[PDB]
């Protein structure tokens, strides 16, 4: 009653603790060794940055059991505005003390004022300064300290290991994890502080800094105390938004902290930081789900872009069950980057908003539901950092504000990114709401969200550990694991960091996390971590435990190669994955720590593997797993050198292959896998296997796990996209057996006969295997084949159908709604001159039928499977969606057909048969199905840009054109800086973003998508709005596109007010007329606007709407006028046969034999003698603009300037080209004609035209050293480092030339002077080697500045 | 007169 202390007891241990403070005097284990607490009468409680000392009246206490006491302390400074009084309990349990603050109670307010008002006098911050919970001292024997710290740098470690002696001297320094060790006894300190301190190394904020554990030393008698106490708690923080609005937000959890006390856990001799570590284990928080992280063996992202669905939900789930055979049933781990909206970077930060060309929540939820049946889980990439105007949750208040009132301006692609008040979003509610939205969506079904871009300072300047303890809170609230960016970021709870996971990334500085403490305590929690990129060096130089090391195949920054993303999971993530299912419980020799780096207590031994680095884990069922290294030294070979034991049996060794690609190595394994795909329990011993993979190739002996020993066989089989394959009997003798296995293939070891993992291909999809994923069979099983043609899977990395000769390949529709209306659109790619076709038919009659001849436009989509850097033959793809539109019959019976009309050898290919309720009704067709009439305002589009197809502007990129989204007044000209219209007409148009002065098509027309009839007359109408005068023009071509064979149309400015264009088209006698959207060399007028505004104003734009394309009347014609005008062509042109190319000749001598093929067939009609006419008609259009380009070429070079004045006006073109490229304008610069130069750059000549070889005017101003022509040049805005083929810029054919006078001119105008040639010539040595002595010099000197 | 008949002199 009068003793002032008390004592709470287990049957591991007594505390003594203090009645007049929350304190621990020491710790008693049941062998007597002692552990201390705070020995010295420490009573400070720290309120809002005030340290306030507590005397006997302001502690109350009461012993609640032997297990619990509380605390009521008086906390209380009337200067400071500070009266509180704090509940605190202690509580034991095992080796474990709990300090927990259960009750704030705050005299001076009434609470948080609704809608998280500011809370005057809140009691923000919470500590107990110097509490030391656990403390060692100098005078007990082997007294050290370890603290871990956050560094993303491989060659940095974040750990500190050193002894306690009589000079350490530290206050409040701050680790994210602290383990003292002394007297026998070790312990860590585990707190819930969202505090944010030192670090080693990082790249970003967003958790990175999270510092936990207080280290201070004090004196005790003739020792030095090293004492752990918790970092500071937020309670009620006030926050300040963008715009200065306070709030004051509720915490995230009460104040808690544990101590765990070990002896010597992993019995090893010594007592360190590692036996507190194994304890540690039993207080610290857990991330959410991070139980099922050794199960996540393929990683990999689905991606969706720009409206094209590219990857729809169902198409996922067949690729999950590709996978699922290729591994044998290993777990997955799928992040759906596009899943909302329009695709990745559309929609942001609409949650809930779950993309419709892709299928839905309906079908999102048909995937994952399906998928996890074959060990599948999938997650969705949010952003709460950066929003567009679409986005229905953008408005005033979630834009970030910069101090002088402008908007936080983000990215600008697709749209421009507005930077979001991350303050304001998480104190208003809006941000939990808007992830309230996507859990109405998916229910349970989705596993993870991947947060993007989180801690880089996008949504304000602090993302600190606090916001993101909410963020993650939010997340895991609705039962979502948390997974997110930046390598070193939110490490309290995220389970995987994408710029840990793929090592390509950010390079050294910026990796997973580099600490043997978190890595000890955490592997087989997270993919955190450091694997295998030797380039990088330090912990990035063959990492024991591996790590994962993330590669994809499904559009990903062009991800495509599936065998290179299997035999990436084989190589790294495989036995990562299998030592995540054990628990390090010993590490020492770790190369990386040092004396020199902090780490000179480091955990050694040189009898455990020769003094070289050894990591020794264990499950719970007692199973051993030690990794080791070869030698310490990495100038040894035998450092890369590891091998792994399962129960002291030898189940790997060797190097792994690189994780950078430099190196194939030489390891060989065969894992046990004993654990299931779902949450990772033992299967039962007759279903055990082992993978085996052989780096090189050849044979390997190994010792079978202990219950395989007495078996006399075992069933091999190799593993790929179809499953169990080559089925072997295996001798085993001895408990041993030996494997034949050829270089980097995998292969699965069984006790006896294995079946086959069932896969029904194309779930959900209306046909069985869409995407042709089951093999030869599926053409015997699935789709049935006709003719006598021939049907083949073919393609090894993405499959298709591949049609040669008359053949058809059909298959019964099912599951359609009858009398509903469906799009069926197939990829189709078609080499041959004959027709390829998609039919559906009900009872032998046809509902619908779509038909392509030679594939005219080449796929540009990085994000598609087929996109023309695939391959799919000849080093090209011509893939693109060719749809037909019918209404599913009452009878239930539909069939698909795709089809190769003609008997010769060249080949069609297609893929994805797409069958989606849709409800365009734009296409009207004449009695014989030819087109009368198409309408398109894009709010039925299934996917794309329909019926235009993007076009090569960018190469193969996430091109820069998709669908527009209405959502005013953000979207409307006038908002902010805005001055076009994103949408026309409805809720959806085209829009091309900033796509100016590419001088090529941007998107066309294809006739698959809109037949054009030989000879037929077309009128085309559409809305539209272009940023500027002449930046955008119409094209009209026939066939593959070809510059200088298509005819422009420059559109004039309509920018916040709609613009009509209108125009007729007669069809080519190839049927291979299209027509489209050019981006031509003309500058935009930026009106002065100046930064982020020259792209958000839309001054570079062109939006497209309310698309009218029908057939018209021509005046009909008879047989003798389209004679006559056959005539009157040909006295115009055949005598032009010399004055012409040789593909201009065959291609006017085509159409002439052509145009006469329809006038005198027997039978021919007036429709016949009026299409021949027309078509003659527009040849002789052509033909007369052609040699009005050719007759400008020759006014240029031969300098008549009067001639090239009136050649324009008849209609010239400025921009006219030869075979190779050479433009009037390099013909004027090369032969000096200054006038002309002049007129042609006022007449509006592109400045920077290259020809075939990359020469620009300015290099051709060389030759002959024109002065005033490269003045001219320069000041119009050419290039002067513009380089051509062989490397050389202006300079180098100036000094290569011999002509002083003109280097001096280029010097001046800013040619880099250090700027090299294809070989290793600067322009000083181009001047060694014709003698320009005077250049040589002056150059130099600008060189030297 | 592109490079290449240039080049070659
Ligand atoms: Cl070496
Ligand atoms: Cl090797
Ligand atoms: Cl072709
Ligand atoms: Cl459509
Ligand atoms: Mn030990
Ligand atoms: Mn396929
Ligand atoms: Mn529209
Ligand atoms: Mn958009």
């Amino acid at each position: 009653s009068m003793v002032a202390c008390e004592t709470l007891k287990t049957k591991k241990m007594e505390v003594q603790i203090k009645k007049n403070f929350p304190s621990v005097l020491q710790y008693t284990m049941t062998d007597g060794k002692v552990m201390y607490g705070q020995s010295k009468d420490v009573r400070t409680v720290e309120i809002n940055g005030t340290n306030i000392e507590l005397g006997d009246d302001d502690v109350t206490f009461k012993k609640v059991s032997d297990t619990e006491a509380t605390y009521t302390l008086k906390v209380k400074d009337e200067a400071k505005k500070i009266d509180a009084v704090i509940t605190v309990q202690i509580t034991v349990k095992a080796n474990q003390l709990h300090l927990n603050v259960t009750k704030i109670k705050n005299n001076l307010s009434e609470g948080i004022p609704e809608g998280n008002g500011v809370e005057e006098n809140a009691i923000q911050t919470l500590s107990f300064p110097n509490q030391s919970l656990v403390s060692v001292r100098s005078s007990q024997e082997n007294a050290q300290f370890t603290g871990a710290r956050m560094s993303s740098n491989t060659q940095k470690p974040g750990d500190t290991n050193f002894a306690v002696t009589e000079d350490t001297n530290v206050t409040d320094s701050d680790y994210t994890y602290g383990f003292i060790s002394g007297a026998g006894l070790s312990a860590g300190l585990w707190s819930n502080s969202e505090h944010d301190g030192t670090y080693v190394a990082a790249p970003v904020r967003g958790g990175s800094q999270n510092t936990r554990v207080y280290a201070t030393t004090q004196q005790t008698g003739d020792a030095t105390s090293l004492g752990l106490a918790s970092a500071p708690w937020y309670y009620h923080r006030t926050v300040t938004d963008s715009k200065g609005k306070k709030y004051t937000v509720a915490e995230t959890a009460l104040p808690q902290m544990a101590v765990a006390i070990a002896g010597d856990e992993n019995e090893d001799g010594a007592v360190n930081w590692q036996d507190g570590a194994i304890a540690y284990r039993d207080i610290m928080n857990n991330p959410y789900k991070s139980e099922e992280v050794p199960e996540l063996v393929a990683w990999r992202i689905a991606m969706n872009f720009g409206s094209q669905a590219q990857n729809p939900f169902l198409t996922t789930l067949d690729n999950v069950k590709k996978v699922a055979l290729n591994t044998d049933g290993l777990g997955q781990s799928v992040l759906l980057k596009g899943y909302g909206n329009e695709g990745h970077d559309s929609g942001h930060p609409d949650y809930g908003d779950i993309g419709q060309r892709l299928g839905g929540a309906d079908d999102m939820n048909t995937m994952m539901e399906e998928g996890s049946k074959y060990g599948a889980r999938f997650g969705v990439h949010v952003n709460a950092s950066e929003m567009y105007p679409e986005a229905k949750a953008f408005s005033e208040d979630m834009v970030r504000r910069n101090s002088a009132g402008g908007l936080s301006y983000g990215w600008n692609w697709l749209d421009q990114g507005v930077g979001i008040d991350g303050i304001y979003d998480l104190a208003s509610g809006s941000r939990v709401s808007r992830f309230a939205d996507l859990s109405k969506e998916v229910g349970d079904n989705m596993d993870f969200i991947y947060l993007d871009v989180w801690g880089n300072l996008t949504s304000s300047g602090s993302e600190d550990s606090w916001e993101t303890r909410k963020m993650s809170k939010m997340i895991n609230d609705n039962g979502w694991r948390m997974t997110t960016e930046w390598g070193s970021g939110n490490e309290y709870d995220s389970t995987f960091q994408h710029w840990a996971a793929d090592l390509t990334y950010g390079g050294y500085t910026s990796k997973g996390e580099n600490s043997e403490v978190m890595r000890f305590l955490r592997n087989h929690q997270k993919d955190s971590w450091v694997g295998d990129y030797p380039q990088y060096g330090g912990a990035a130089n063959a990492p024991l435990l591996g790590g994962y090391n993330m590669k994809d195949f499904e559009g990903w920054q062009g991800r495509n190669d599936y065998a290179a993303y299997i035999k990436n999971l084989y190589t790294h993530d495989v036995s990562t994955k299998f030592i995540q299912h054990f628990k390090v419980t010993r590490w020492v020799n770790n190369p990386l720590l040092t004396a020199d780096n902090g780490n000179a207590a480091a955990v050694s031994d040189p009898n455990t593997n020769n003094g070289n680095e050894q990591i020794t884990l264990k499950d719970s069922n007692g199973n051993v797993v030690v990794v080791s290294r070869g030698s310490n030294d990495t100038s040894s070979a035998a450092y890369r050198q590891r091998t792994i034991t399962f129960n002291g049996v030898k189940v790997a060794s060797g190097v792994v292959s690189a994780g950078d690609g430099s190196a194939t190595g030489d390891e060989s394994y065969l894992l046990p896998w004993m654990w299931d795909s779902f949450t990772g329990k033992l299967v039962k011993d007759s279903e055990q296997k082992l993978y085996h993979w052989n780096t090189k190739g050849g044979t390997t002996t190994w010792t079978l796990p202990d219950s395989w020993k007495n078996l006399s066989s075992v069933k091999v089989y190799q593993l790929t996209d179809q499953g169990k394959t080559n089925e072997q009997t295996v001798a085993v003798s001895g408990g041993k057996v030996t494997l034949t296995a050829d270089a980097e293939t995998p292969y699965v070891v069984y006790k006896g006969e294995a079946k086959q993992i069932q896969v029904n291909w194309s779930e959900g999809m209306h046909v069985v295997d869409a995407g042709f994923n089951g093999g030869s069979n599926t053409l015997t099983d699935n789709w049935t084949v006709s003719g006598s043609g021939k049907a083949e899977v073919e393609g090894d990395n993405n499959a298709m159908l591949r049609l040669t000769g008359k053949v058809d390949v059909s298959q019964r529709l099912t599951d359609l709604k009858a009398g509903q209306k469906y799009a069926l659109y197939v990829g189709v790619d078609n080499r041959s001159t004959g027709d390829a076709s998609v039919t559906v038919t009900s009872g032998g009659k046809v509902l619908a039928t779509n038909s392509t001849g030679k594939s005219i436009a080449k796929n540009y989509i990085k994000a598609y499977g087929h996109n023309t850097n695939s391959n799919t033959e000849n080093g090209s793809s011509y893939f693109q969606n060719m749809y037909v539109f019918f209404t599913a019959p009452e009878n239930g019976d539909a069939t698909v057909t795709l089809s190769h009309k003609s008997t010769d050898g060249a080949h069609t290919y297609f893929d994805d048969v797409r069958i989606v309720e849709n409800q365009y009704s734009g296409i009207t067709y004449e009695k014989d199905g030819t087109l009368k009439s198409l309408t398109n305002g894009f709010e039925n589009n299934a996917q794309g840009i329909w019926p235009f197809v993007v076009s090569g502007s960018e190469g193969v990129e996430d091109n820069r054109i998709h669908l527009s989204e209405l959502h005013a007044p953000f979207t409307r000209a006038g908002w902010d800086v805005k001055k076009m219209d994103d949408v026309l007409d409805g809720t959806w148009s085209v829009k091309v973003n900033g796509l100016t002065q590419k001088g090529t098509l941007v998107y066309q027309t294809i006739p698959q998508n809109v037949k054009f009839e030989a000879g037929a007359k077309y009128k085309v109408s559409f809305d539209y709005q272009s940023g500027s005068d002449d930046i955008y023009a119409i094209a009209v071509g026939q066939g593959e596109y070809s510059a200088g064979s298509v005819k422009l149309t420059n559109l004039k400015k309509a920018l916040g007010e709609t613009g009509k264009a209108e125009f007729e088209l007669t069809g080519g006698v190839n049927g291979d007329s299209w027509f489209g959207i050019y981006s031509t060399a003309t500058a935009p007028d930026l009106q002065g606007s100046t930064g982020n505004a020259q792209d958000f104003g839309g001054y570079k734009d062109f939006v497209l709407d309310n698309l009218k394309i029908e057939r018209i009347e021509s005046q009909t014609r008879t047989k003798a006028e389209a004679q006559d005008k056959v005539k009157e062509i040909r006295g115009k042109y055949d005598s032009k046969r010399a004055e012409l190319s040789d593909a201009a000749w065959q291609q006017y001598q085509d159409t002439l034999v052509k145009a006469r093929v329809l006038i005198n067939k027997n039978g021919a009609t007036a429709e016949d003698f009026t299409k021949a006419y027309d078509i003659l008609v527009a040849l002789d259009e052509y033909m007369k603009l052609k040699d009005l380009d050719r007759k400008l070429l020759e006014a240029a070079m031969d300098g008549q300037d009067d001639e090239v004045r009136i050649l324009m006006a008849n209609g010239a073109d400025v921009n006219a080209a030869d075979e190779f490229g050479t433009t009037p304008l390099h013909l004027a610069a090369f032969a000096g004609h200054l006038e002309i130069v002049e007129v042609l750059l006022k007449t509006g000549a592109d400045v920077n035209a290259d020809d075939v070889l990359g020469d620009t005017p300015l290099h051709l101003a060389a030759y002959f050293g024109h002065l005033e022509i490269v003045e001219v040049l320069l000041k119009d805005g050419a290039d002067v480092n513009a380089q051509d083929h062989w490397g050389w810029t202006p300079l180098h054919l100036a000094a290569w030339w011999g002509h002083l006078e003109i280097v001096e001119v280029l010097l001046k105008h800013g040619a880099d002077v250090n700027a090299q040639d294809c070989f290793g010539k600067t322009p000083f040595d181009l001047a060694i080697d014709n003698g320009n002595e005077d250049i040589a010099e002056v150059l130099q000197k600008a060189a030297k500045l | 007169p592109f490079l290449a008949l240039l080049a070659a002199x």
